[PDB]
């Protein structure tokens, strides 16, 4: 499986200069929006989903009233 | 936020305290300006998870001072 992706890989062809940054810039942006998108967390309103902070455990004096409130992403 | 109907039967103890069955209605129209309480504290079956024990208390509680 692995070299079939590696000839579909090496089949893009060699175009000129221009699209290679493009393709970065778009793979940029494309994790990006990933990021942003899962910034926000599983939210059910009846559930004041509060800010576990990672370090010192949960947010004891964070109390999540009804509002945004983005979770760092791993943490 | 109609007055939906919640019919709630109660099998409780007059003042004499023949067993006296009664039932009564919730005619219940969530308030327009609580609901967002009404949601958060109350939720979507707030009627079917709400009403229907308070009648039944309140209910059983007039029922005990009155005789048959």
């Amino acid at each position: 499986m692995a070299q079939n992706l590696k000839d579909l890989a090496g089949r893009l062809p060699a175009g000129p200069r221009g699209m290679g940054t493009a393709l970065k810039l778009l793979l940029g942006a494309g994790a990006v929006a990933y990021g942003v998108r899962e910034s926000v967390f599983t939210v059910e309103g009846g559930h004041r989903a509060i800010f576990f902070n990672r370090i010192g455990g949960v947010q004891q004096d964070t109390i999540l009233a009804e509002g945004l409130h983005f979770r760092i992403p791993w943490f | 936020c109609r007055s939906r109907p919640r019919n709630v039967p109660v099998i409780t103890g007059s003042k004499d305290l023949q067993n006296v069955n009664i039932t009564l209605r919730i005619l219940f129209r969530p308030v327009a300006s609580q609901l967002p309480r009404i949601f958060t504290s109350i939720g979507e079956d707030y009627d079917e998870r709400v009403l229907p024990s308070i009648t039944t208390e309140i209910l059983k509680s007039v029922v005990a001072r009155f005789d048959a």
